């Protein structure tokens, strides 16, 4: 879930 | 259409310690003479949990920008590890760099960061409370992520 939520800040 | 083009991102001095300031090589393209300033950031992800733990490390205005092809370097301290929390200090996460004309947003680069112990005994055994003094800070600097949007540029 780290690195969807990362992946959404950078989008 | 688009006045701003972002042509490069190199980034400088990595890996380094944690407390050492983020420094980003930009390249540019302006298409005529800017009549507004273009803001400049450098966000650092706190918490990917959050929103709220972002650090805007720096924000800088550029400009009257001439037409042409520009690079600068932009530099930027390290974030507060006094607002970061302790679960999300060691490994990775995200620093942005952005820029925004009129207050629209029209590009965000992100670097997945990594932060990790030097000292083996700390890589296995970390400590309770993270020890910043101790972290470096690995960009993944070979895999930048470019996301533009759609803004308006009209006067």
């Amino acid at each position: 879930e780290k690195a969807a939520r990362l992946a959404r800040r950078i989008a | 259409m688009a006045k701003v083009q972002v042509n490069n991102v190199v980034v400088l001095d990595n890996p380094s310690p944690f407390y050492n300031p983020f420094q980003f090589e930009i390249t540019f393209e302006c298409i005529e003479d800017l009549s507004e300033d273009l803001e400049w950031k450098i966000i650092y992800v706190g918490s990917a949990e959050s929103e709220e733990y972002d650090q805007v490390l720096d924000s800088v205005l550029v400009g009257p920008v001439p037409a042409g092809r520009h690079m600068f370097v932009f530099q930027a301290d390290a974030p507060n590890p006094g607002l970061i929390p302790d679960a999300d200090a060691v490994g990775v996460t995200v620093v942005l760099i952005t820029c925004t004309y009129r207050g629209q947003e029209f590009i965000r680069v992100g670097y997945y960061v990594n932060n990790e112990y030097t000292e083996t005994e700390l890589r296995e055994n970390p400590p309770v409370k993270p020890d910043f003094s101790k972290l470096q800070r690995n960009i993944l600097a070979s895999n930048p992520r470019v996301t533009r949007f759609h803004i308006n540029w009209e006067d």
